[PDB]
């Protein structure tokens, strides 16, 4: 994930909805566990501490992610993925002949 | 020198599956679903050994061997951040491949299929799951 | 902006050369805090325990790599994302994550280091002094120091049962003057000991451990040093004792056996004999403080001591309470002692430390912020003492930087406060009459 | 933004109870730097002098209010308005404002405090570590420490003429391992001294001063502690000496009289006999360093000692050079010593300290950044040693925070450096052959 | 905001019209840095090799599209995401990415270009001068220039075996005056050559290559021009030689054959005879530096020459050391030469260049930062020379801006340093005696 970054609106929403203050923890099978047993499993090695917790939920359907920018050769700004998005029109499509087909109104 | 004889294969299966890896709760990591295809192929080979001659069943044993190796290499169970391979453990602790190498006629083939019968029987006896 | 983005521990050395840990907290805007943990005790029945490695190959079993790993891999995942100013929420989250009353899974040192680092990072983010952040706007009282000047008991070969002797410069107008008086008395005692031919080198807290004849001789030479510095004992400078009687207490005989430290012929004193021995010491000498004058389990003796001497002499429970809210509540209910020694790593959290201080203050008790035998360059306890307006501190002698750091921090706090700063001296002993 | 807005000095206490000063520097953007000054000597022929009050009624004549007023009322009005990154310009302006060769008008302590505070404020403004700001991008070499472990001479009552003994863990892979080795050898020596009944209390540097029989007894006990900790002398841990021969040198008779410390039966040696004694000590024990082996004024003796032993042992000039560019250049001309002890307050500024370090490096000498007897919680000399890539530090023993603070700073620097961090050990002694 | 976000490379031309590459680095906040690579050699057993196209149809096989593609497609993805101030980390990562001791996979030129671009972008981000970022706060010494005046050897058709002759204005008070003296001597020698009817067109390095009679005639004309400008030879301006003795050394016969360049009756000298000839030249003329006076593989001859002339004449090893750390170790151990010529593209990295400079300094050697035959408008070597306080530079003659660019950069640095700036002059030859 390099073309996009975390949006500032979502970061502000998460910050002052305090969703990181209400984390949920999981064991290696992805089942909700109390923070005490999560700590005990992480210390024992039975849980990977990295991918085993969630930052609650942010409400309001905000865009989580915004395009990231970089510097072109002349010092102008540009979106990272705008210019290397595509080069060929992928050929396609295929026009299948299906004149014998009863459509439904 | 053969590892399977008519006087020891049931006890051999006993010892082989009493040594299978277990979870910290004591349950077997192997399940019948992981060895269902192997059991079906062994049953079909036993059925077909009665009618047809051994020279006709020369590809079936080879398919059974490649299925054993494939299933032992592909089946994995991950618990507590540890990955075990129960079918490979069963194959090495039961000497399935070495017994398959000693199949040369109807008698040895039927003895091997009865040995697999005994293996799954005793696996179910000690709390094996479907 | 104030969101914690990095919590990182590393293993460092304390003042004795033994390992401890330090925690650094970075927030989103770049605010930074560093908390260093003093070395406590890894074993304890009703005190918070620190997690030690136990690997005899490294540091004699005293490494702190396990607590460092607990901070980096367990506490860091939970705490990153919290607001840095949410001290109580972070501390309660760490307490819940540990899940045990004695904090033995994560390690009390780990939790305390994260707590101090978070508080310092929040103070840095708000661009306010640490005492302002911890105690609010009305933080003005400069603590009265108990400068440990003579060591005995288990810290000396001398036949003295009492662990520590202290000078209290409660007659000074400002904290600057009190520090100057303590330094001058320290140097006068150094000269007196050199003339007497006794040992001058310092111990763990910076105090001397000479070969005295007994407790009385040590108190007389302390008074001589005070008078040589040019101050009046009992008016300007007072004497405190840390008896630590739990070290020389026979539990099965219920007798305070003084023969453990003062040879075979020492007097063996029961509970009431200890009571009137302490009373005789108080009447003979200008003693204002007695700490751990009874065993940690002699509740009836503690109650008798508070009835006898509690009205005029401050009785501190160090080992009696062990910074525990339940034990302090019990002692308040039974009128046992009138002061508690507060050690941050004995409870392992700033929130619980301030809870204990507030509970002690509400009962008329005095809370004395204290140092440990193995300290660091971290001087957070000075900010705690000013923040709580406790009015009393115990951070060691005038010799080693592990002790001088807190005095320098208190000097800085007094300079920052300016005309608002108050040094109350005897008025900070509000647990005593008159 | 980086323009200096506030310069403020206050009086604090050092690691002996004696007063020193600290300086705070604030720039316009809020960048903050604090510099505390280690206590030095106010008397010196060609070493920079610190300004003391001399008021016998305050701190025994050791107050630093004169230097504090010099910073607050003289230096502050001159430095405010400078860019904080103009360290050379600020130091030159302060040197010109003093107008005295030994900085006696303003005090070298005041000037050094302002220099350290300005450098730390400039590092804070650029958000870089202090060693990166001071030494540039290519700062990677963690110094090899000479941990003082045993005292003598004027620091002990034992009949040892040598001032102190050091262990050099030059065989360690990292600085973390070298610190662990030094701590374990320190604790092993403490246990050995406990078994022998010798004293355990530490001195000013944090090292023991027991009542040994002589120099050989102390060196043999050091070797025993090294072997008890589990390390090979001569391959993992080496031994250094600070003889401080200026203490027991009879100027009129041109002899090194050990009778001043070793009793009436001690040997009175000439320069040649002293060189023979040092050579036989080097051949008997794994000694890699000798500091102040000859007198500060015995130039012929220093030249002969360098001709004899300078190829295989490091000869450090502490009182020989007194951090002086003129004396160091004179020694380089006459092939006297092969190392200089760099004391930041013996010269006055950071610019002059770095000039002395670079001159020694250019001459093939090693620069050893050193502590003082009275230290602070400031740990800038660690950043100086890392920034100059000096490869050697002398910052005391493993028993006091005035010394442990520098070790913790070096641990932090190693942690931030990470994979580019270099501990050379024996290769740090580039003044020796093979 | 300091994170590298863009790394671009492109193919440009050097001072000889052959291709080279330049690299540009953009960080997240917009800090920009451009690094231009001097033209080196793609062959060599123990030197970093540049990468060339090899397409004989394009630029005669001298194109640099392969290295540009390496930067754009291989280095850029690995380096983007790093902090721009992590110069050591970036350089180590690129060295590991190459995976080859001589940097033949990615190309030494590409790696050096990215190193310079990263350093300049970091200096731009911190808003500090490049020499301040590279060498820290203590960067004040303006290098003494050994500037080419007369050429020979393989760069001229005259019967002169020695490759280069230089003037060193070491008696100048400032670098500005030294530059003026060199330019005036250059113009006076131009007038003398025009009067004598010799040629005036300059070569690759900017110096004249006239048809003289021999070495003695060339040095005599240089001294005559120095006196014509109005400066005393041997007091104000000195002579220096770049013999390049490898070009006329017969390995089979182990003899120095001057017949390759000086004609048919030219003297044929062994190693001892070459030493005698060089000593006679030094006694006859004010020669202060000799570069490559022996073959790159004649270690015994180098050792004997350093024994004889090493106390009074600086002996620089250019092809001898090839700015290689291992060869410099061997030379310091074997007492061969007392100076090393530092070329940044023979290593390929600023970190390793600075490592070599400080390693040479620690042995008493002088690091002379040098240009290449095909240079660029980039003048980073001037900032390198000031940053390390090396005090010697060799950046060419006074007649092309591939050299005037570095001279103007040094003028700008001296102007920026102000009163702090120092021109040591004759003192910058610290590898000599007295």
């Amino acid at each position: 994930m390099k073309n996009f970054k975390i949006s500032s609106t979502y970061r502000a929403a998460r910050k002052q909805q305090k969703t990181a203050n209400r984390k949920s923890f999981y064991n290696d099978e992805g089942y909700m566990i109390s923070p005490s047993e999560w700590a005990d499993g992480v210390i024992k090695g039975l849980i990977n501490p990295k991918n085993s917790w969630s930052n609650d939920h942010v409400k309001g359907y905000l865009p989580r992610v915004s395009p990231r920018s970089h510097w072109t050769k002349n010092g102008y700004r540009e979106y990272l993925g705008i210019g290397k998005s595509r080069d060929i029109p992928e050929k396609e499509p295929e026009v299948i002949e299906m004149m014998d087909l009863e459509l439904v109104v | 020198m053969a590892i399977l004889t008519d006087e020891n294969y049931v006890d051999k299966a006993e010892r082989a599956i009493s040594l299978l890896e277990k979870d910290n709760k004591g349950n077997y990591l192997l399940t019948t679903s992981q060895i269902r295809k192997l059991l079906s192929l062994c049953s079909s080979l036993y059925d077909r050994s009665k009618e047809r001659k051994f020279d006709e069943l020369i590809n079936d044993v080879s398919y059974l061997r490649v299925q054993f190796v494939y299933q032992s290499g592909r089946n994995s169970v991950r618990v507590n951040r540890q990955t075990f391979f129960p079918v490979k453990d069963l194959v090495e602790k039961g000497q399935i491949l070495e017994a398959l190498k000693e199949i040369k006629d109807r008698e040895t083939l039927q003895r091997f299929c009865r040995y697999m019968e005994a293996l799954v029987a005793y696996f179910k006896f000690y709390g094996g799951k479907d | 902006m104030s969101i914690i983005t990095d919590v990182y521990a590393r293993e460092v050395l304390d003042s004795r050369g033994n390992p401890t840990l330090e925690v650094e907290v970075y927030t989103e805007s770049g605010a930074f805090g560093r908390g260093m943990v003093p070395s406590g005790a890894s074993t304890g029945e009703h005190e918070a325990v620190e997690l030690r490695d136990g690997d005899k190959a490294r540091y004699g079993g005293l490494g702190t790599q396990k607590a460092v790993d607990n901070v980096n891999n367990v506490i860091a995942e939970h705490i990153i994302g919290f607001d840095v100013r949410d001290q109580q929420g972070i501390d309660r989250a760490m307490i819940a994550l540990d899940g045990t009353p004695n904090k033995g899974k994560l390690g009390a040192n780990a939790i305390l280091g994260v707590s101090i680092a978070v508080a310092r990072a929040a103070a840095d983010y708000l661009e306010v002094p640490l005492y302002s952040y911890l105690g609010g706007f009305n933080t003005k009282v400069l603590p009265t120091p108990m400068m440990n000047i003579i060591n005995g008991g288990s810290h000396s070969d001398a036949p003295i049962a009492f662990q520590e002797f202290m000078i209290v410069p409660a007659g000074a107008p400002t904290f600057k003057e009190a520090l100057r008086w303590g330094a001058e008395i320290f140097h006068a005692l150094k000269k007196i000991l050199k003339e007497r031919g006794l040992e001058t080198a310092v111990g763990d807290e910076g105090g001397f451990a000479p070969r005295f004849n007994g407790t009385e001789d040590g108190v007389e030479t302390i008074i001589k040093a005070i008078e040589a510095a040019g101050y009046v004992p009992g008016k300007d400078v007072f004497i405190g004792l840390d008896c630590a009687s739990s070290e020389f207490y026979d539990a099965e005989h219920k007798v305070y056996g003084y023969t453990k430290f003062e040879g075979e012929g020492a007097a063996v004193r029961t509970a009431a004999e200890q009571i009137d021995y302490l009373e005789e010491l108080v009447n003979k000498y200008p003693i204002i403080t007695i700490e751990d004058g009874m065993d940690e389990n002699d509740w009836d003796g503690w109650k008798a001591l508070t009835e006898r001497l509690g009205g005029k002499v401050q009785l501190v429970g160090d080992d009696f309470f062990v910074t525990n809210t339940a034990y302090l509540e019990k002692g308040i209910a039974e009128h046992a002692a009138n002061s508690i020694l507060i050690k941050v790593n004995q409870i392992g959290t700033l929130t619980e430390t301030f809870d204990a201080i507030e509970m002690a203050k509400e009962a008329g008790y005095t809370a004395v912020v204290s140092h440990r035998s193995g300290e660091t360059e971290d001087s957070t306890i000075a900010d705690i003492a000013v923040a709580t307006n406790a009015g009393q501190i115990k951070t060691g002698s005038l010799s080693r930087t592990d002790r001088i750091a807190k005095y320098n921090q208190l000097l800085r706090i007094e300079d920052q406060l300016g005309e608002v700063a108050e040094y109350r001296g005897l008025k900070s002993f509000y647990n005593l009459k008159k």
